[PDB]
């Protein structure tokens, strides 16, 4: 149940069948509720010597994968009459054969537009809708149900499906994709399409406020200033700003006579808490002074 | 920002002919490219989206396709409504970027102006100002230096040839220039 | 049928800032991006910003920072351009599919100038020039339009904010101007 | 807020019924009529010019001065030359206070308690709270210590009059205008309040705005927002805990949760009806 | 519900294509127990095309209430 494919088995290239299941199988799967893929044959090699293939109960697995590795691992002329069952092999998957293009890509901070290419497939009624996948992706080593656009005419219409993505993260790469959701019709099945995953990256915006922020001096003229980053930098940090400013000495001493008997002039539940600095984190969305723009630094 | 390099800048060709443009891109745009086609009026339509796929009622003569970084524009056989301006425009990425743009001219036999010299009208004359005019009339290719504003017209819809007004010439066909005085 | 109507053609005079509309029709108005491009005459085209109706959120070409300000009215269902150099024509299109026709936007100090007629004649070519009028255009034909063969029509050039166009024919020029209602005719 | 005199602190931010913080700019609060908060704490934090802090004595404005959380002020890292009036101010180390170098801070005789004073320093009648125009007169304050009632401080809301927030009594036509005003929160009477909600085991007689107790479970109509509720975790379900009637549709999309099944019956196992439709998708 | 619903409302080869609904009775012929061992026996069964029979599968929990 657990298992989506069986590529774990890295380096398996040899199944000998010395000996074999009953029926003479040497690969038998059975009931394997979520299994979408075998090998992936664009790469694997396998080889299979003696015996047969058994496919029953695996729902999430086209059978074009099952005929695929017959083709590489020899196997090809040796399954009779319900070894590779017609109708519980694949029944519920997306055996999207066909390919669904994206007509446009619209970026904002927030949010990413999309639209793509109609499917419309024989018996349009037979269309269910769409369907969009979207995940962040840093690297690109790689849901929505959108309801079917609106049919009957077709001379001068875009109606092609879209969908606006809202809740993302700026400057952040989402892997995203497109599928076609369709009806297993009483004749030859229609598979439907799906785009392929296409990368889009969120526009950056302003950072986050710099974090931690400690201000010290070890000398009579120096101040050392550091600081961590932005909790949430939404873009490439390039610099960081400092201004300081030199502070007039309070108007009210130069005013008041410490002569007087009052000479004392100045030395010169936690998850409650956690969410509390939270909250605001969460509220926060010419003249010139001496300044510096601090480059791939974190002090000054 | 992605530049979108197109070729040729002008293409002269004949009615039936196979032609096709090329765009460049600076970056990859992964095949989000949209060819565009704008006429004599302005008007500008979407011929192709996503690189290859035609827009509703584009002609099955358009087609589009792409290896590397270089993507094409192909027109199987020329119609004359084709002879217009065509630009790319990249999606992939934040500025959304054109191609320079290519203009289809008519392929034609090579034709000498008719130069005609007028002098100033009486009428100019009696105003107090004075202008000379010198038609350059029916002549293929488009391209003539004459030796002030100048005004040319644009192909020919009848004989493919073109035509130039300067007011106050030397062209392939000749040797040496064709003068015209009074 | 999904459209787009826009406005001018906008004749203004310099520093004077101009609003351009672009009607949709045929579509819900809220859901899709509007773009908006420049062409110079005889140019190639450029991306100015796009705005999205129904969030009325917007993004701009930097080239175009404060020299545009894309607007769009929900209600109405119509987005406007307005700003702030010479002849350029302004389109308008949804997610670039559907462009709209191009407004013309001309920038001239210039008052309406009735043109001067001149007959040309000093197979054979006679010529007729139409020169110092504003703004365009001439309307000009050959014999009240019963001579059409062999005629040449050259576009109207600007010289020193006035505009001059000639025509020749081989083998009476009939010249006529709108914005001053002249109408010339000159053997 | 020159005679902000009270903060009840019915309802608090985290347990503080005063906040201040991260205000650059801010050199003192001078909220010198403030005589009490009479539940919550107060946090004052991260103001880096605000000073007149040390000078201001919490305990005779909060009871518990122990949760209190006053930290990273100029006040802090002493800059703060914070001079009162009298350099005049009562003083409570023994210290003046004062809100401000032109406020102090007013402090009454012990026996005045909570009630106020005048400036000779009688005290307040017992049903004010912090200060009065008119000493002994209930009629005067400038705050109450119980309720509000016709220009007057009372102890408690005698019938036929409501409790309502807290602090002011209301008749019963109030309480059904607010009831018919939703008609959000439709309000009932209960214990003498004039009140949001029925509490847990109560229902609304309808007529008369008053709760009575439910026999077996409470029905409880719930209006979905658009129409639609999509359940996709065992959190979005408890969304609907109590519910009898589902007003709307409702569609489940749920792939995964610990305790579910029991969860699910929990919060959905007393849904008698649903108006629209039930979808179950990639549930 | 029963006479509103179309042509293909309810698909036909979606919806329990990977399910046990199985409709016969199997009876235990045998039940044998030992302190850590339980020995059945069962009917045989067998469907039209013999061949059709993949086997049996049995399930067994602790179960202390009789309320499985
Ligand atoms: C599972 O696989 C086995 C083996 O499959 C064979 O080997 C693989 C590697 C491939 O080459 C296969 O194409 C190939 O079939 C299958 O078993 C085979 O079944 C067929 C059909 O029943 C037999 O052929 C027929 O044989 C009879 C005569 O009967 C044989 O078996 C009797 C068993 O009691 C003996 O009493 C007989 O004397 C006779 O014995 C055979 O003798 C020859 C030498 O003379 C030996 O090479 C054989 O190995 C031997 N048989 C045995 C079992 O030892 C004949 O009248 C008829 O015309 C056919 O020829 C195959 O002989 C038999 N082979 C083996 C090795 O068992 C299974 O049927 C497969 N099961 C399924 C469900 O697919
Ligand atoms: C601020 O004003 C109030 C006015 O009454 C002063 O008294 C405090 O009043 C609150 C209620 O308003 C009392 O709290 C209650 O305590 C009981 C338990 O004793 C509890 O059951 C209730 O839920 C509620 O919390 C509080 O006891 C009472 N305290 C005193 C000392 O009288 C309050 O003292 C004033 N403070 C200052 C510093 O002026
Ligand atoms: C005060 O500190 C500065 C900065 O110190 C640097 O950063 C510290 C966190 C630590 O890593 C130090 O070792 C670093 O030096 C001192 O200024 C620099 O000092 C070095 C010699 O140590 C010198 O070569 C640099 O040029 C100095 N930079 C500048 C801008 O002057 C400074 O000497 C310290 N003074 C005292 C009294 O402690
Ligand atoms: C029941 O109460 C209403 C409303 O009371 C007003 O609002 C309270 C919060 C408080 O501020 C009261 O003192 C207010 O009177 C009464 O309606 C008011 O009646 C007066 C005359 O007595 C009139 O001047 C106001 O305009 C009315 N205000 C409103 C909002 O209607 C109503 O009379 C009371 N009924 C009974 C039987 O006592
Ligand atoms: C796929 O594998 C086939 C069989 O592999 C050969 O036999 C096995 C038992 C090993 O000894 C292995 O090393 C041998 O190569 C090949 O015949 C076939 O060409 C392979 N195809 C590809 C594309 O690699
Ligand atoms: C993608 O590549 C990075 C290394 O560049 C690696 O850390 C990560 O695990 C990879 N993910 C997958 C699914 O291959
Ligand atoms: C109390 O209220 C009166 C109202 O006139 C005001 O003048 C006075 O300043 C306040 N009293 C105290 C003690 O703050
Ligand atoms: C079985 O009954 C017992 C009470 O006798 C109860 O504790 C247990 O949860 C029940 N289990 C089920 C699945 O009903």
């Amino acid at each position: 149940y657990a298992l989506v494919s069986l590529s774990f088995f890295r380096k398996l290239r040899l199944i000998r069948g010395e000996t074999l299941e009953i029926g003479n199988y040497s690969f038998y799967a059975l009931d394997n509720q979520n299994l979408r893929q075998l090998w992936d044959w664009s790469k694997h090699n396998l080889t299979i010597t003696q015996g047969k293939l058994f496919f029953h109960y695996n729902p999430k697995l086209c059978l074009s994968e099952i005929h695929k590795m017959e083709e590489v691992s020899g196997t090809k002329g040796r399954q009779e009459r319900n070894d590779i069952a017609l109708k519980t092999n694949g029944d519920q998957a997306s055996c999207e054969n066909e390919l669904l293009k994206f007509s446009y890509i619209r970026t904002s901070f927030d949010k990413i537009l999309l639209r793509w290419e109609p499917y419309w497939p024989p018996d349009f009624r037979d269309l269910l809708g769409f369907m969009l996948f979207y995940k962040e992706a840093p690297y690109q080593n790689v849901v929505v149900d959108i309801d079917p656009p609106l049919r009957s005419n077709d001379p001068k219409s875009q109606n092609h499906p879209g969908w606006l993505m809202r809740g993302l993260k700026p400057w952040t790469q989402y892997a995203i994709f497109v599928k076609t959701l369709v009806t297993f019709s009483d004749e030859r099945r229609t598979y439907g399409a799906k785009s392929d995953i296409i990368y889009v990256q969120t526009d950056a915006t302003n950072p986050s406020v710099p974090l931690d922020p400690i201000s010290v001096s070890n000398s009579s003229s120096q101040i050392i200033l550091k600081w961590k980053p932005p909790s949430d930098p939404n873009g490439n940090i390039t610099h960081y700003l400092v201004f300081w400013e030199r502070q007039a000495e309070d108007s009210e001493l130069f005013e008041l006579d410490y002569c007087l008997k009052g000479l004392k002039l100045p030395s010169r539940k936690e998850l409650e808490e956690s969410s509390f600095r939270k909250t605001f984190e969460d509220y926060l969305h010419e003249e010139h002074r001496p300044f510096e723009k601090v480059v791939n630094k974190e002090s000054l | 920002d992605i530049q979108m390099t197109q070729s040729p800048s002008s293409l002269s060709a004949s009615l039936g002919e196979r032609v096709s443009l090329t765009c460049r891109a600076s970056q990859d745009i992964g095949g989000n490219l949209y060819w565009l086609q704008q006429g004599p009026d302005g008007t500008i339509k979407r011929l192709i989206y996503a690189t290859s796929s035609l827009d509703s009622g584009v002609p099955k003569r358009f087609s589009g396709s792409r290896s590397g970084s270089d993507y094409s524009l192909t027109i199987s056989s020329l119609e004359s409504e084709d002879f217009v301006d065509y630009y790319c425009l990249q999606y992939s990425s934040s500025p959304w970027t054109f191609g320079g743009g290519t203009k289809l001219e008519i392929k034609r036999a090579d034709a000498a102006p008719t130069v005609s010299i007028f002098p100033p009208s009486s009428e100019q004359l009696t105003s107090g100002g004075a202008s000379v005019v010198c038609f350059l009339n029916n002549f293929y290719p488009k391209d003539i230096n004459v030796k002030v504003l100048n005004s040319w017209t644009d192909q020919d819809s009848k004989d493919s040839t073109y035509s130039m007004s300067s007011t106050l010439a030397t062209h392939k066909t000749s040797t040496s220039p064709i003068v015209k005085s009074f | 049928q999904v459209q787009l109507q826009q406005s001018g053609p906008e004749l203004v005079k310099p520093g004077a800032l101009v609003k351009i509309s672009c009607k949709a029709s045929g579509y819900t108005f809220t859901n899709y991006d509007i773009h908006w491009v420049k062409q110079r005459p005889g140019q190639g085209l450029e991306w100015i910003g796009w705005i999205y109706p129904g969030d009325g959120s917007t993004k701009y070409n930097e080239k175009f920072k404060g020299k545009a300000t894309l607007t769009a009215d929900k209600s109405s269902s119509t987005a406007y351009m307005h700003l702030s150099e010479k002849s350029a024509v302004y389109f308008c299109a949804r997610e670039w599919a559907y462009w709209g026709q191009g407004t013309l936007v001309t920038v001239s100090a210039a008052k309406t100038t009735a043109p001067s007629v001149y007959p040309l004649a000093p197979s054979v070519t006679l010529g007729c020039l139409v020169k110092g009028y504003f703004p365009e255009p001439v309307t000009l034909t050959w014999n009240s339009g019963s001579l059409s063969s062999g005629v040449h029509t050259f576009p109207a050039v600007l010289q020193s904010d006035l505009y001059t166009l000639s025509s020749s024919v081989t083998v009476t020029c009939n010249v006529a101007h709108p914005a001053s209602s002249t109408k010339v005719d000159k053997k | 807020f020159p005679n902000l005199t009270v903060i009840r602190g019915s309802r608090l931010f985290f347990n503080y019924a005063l906040v201040i913080f991260e205000m650059v700019h801010l050199k003192e609060l001078g909220l010198y009529n403030l005589m009490n908060i009479t539940r919550g704490s107060v946090r004052i934090e991260k103001n880096n010019e605000l000073c007149y802090l040390a000078t201001i004595d919490w305990s005779r404005i909060l009871d518990s001065v122990e949760d209190n959380h006053i930290v990273l002020n100029k006040d802090d890292n002493e800059e703060c030359g914070d001079i009162c009036p009298g350099t005049n101010c009562p003083a409570t180390q023994f210290v003046e206070r004062c809100w401000t170098h032109s406020h102090c801070q007013k402090v009454c005789p012990t026996i005045c308690k909570s009630h106020g004073c005048t400036a000779e320093g009688l005290c307040c009648h017992s049903e004010c709270l912090g200060n009065c125009s008119q000493p002994d007169d209930p009629t005067k304050c400038v705050a109450c210590r119980n309720f509000y009632l016709d220009g007057r401080c009372v102890e408690t809301c005698p019938p036929p009059y409501y409790h309502f927030q807290d602090w002011r009594c209301v008749n019963f036509s109030f309480c059904q205008d607010l009831h018919h005003k939703c008609k959000c929160h439709q309000y009932v009477i209960h214990n003498n309040k004039c009140i949001p909600e029925c509490p847990s085991g109560y229902t609304m007689n309808s007529s008369n705005l008053l709760c009575t107790p439910c026999l077996g479970p409470c029905p409880k109509v719930c209006h979905l927002l658009e129409g639609e509720k999509t359940i996709d975790s065992v959190t979005s379900a408890q969304e609907l805990r109590g519910c009898t009637v589902i007003n709307g549709s409702l569609i489940i999309n749920i792939r995964g949760g610990n305790n579910l099944a029991a969860e699910l019956e929990a919060n959905l196992g007393l849904i008698e009806e649903i108006s629209g439709y039930l979808k179950i998708r990639r549930s």
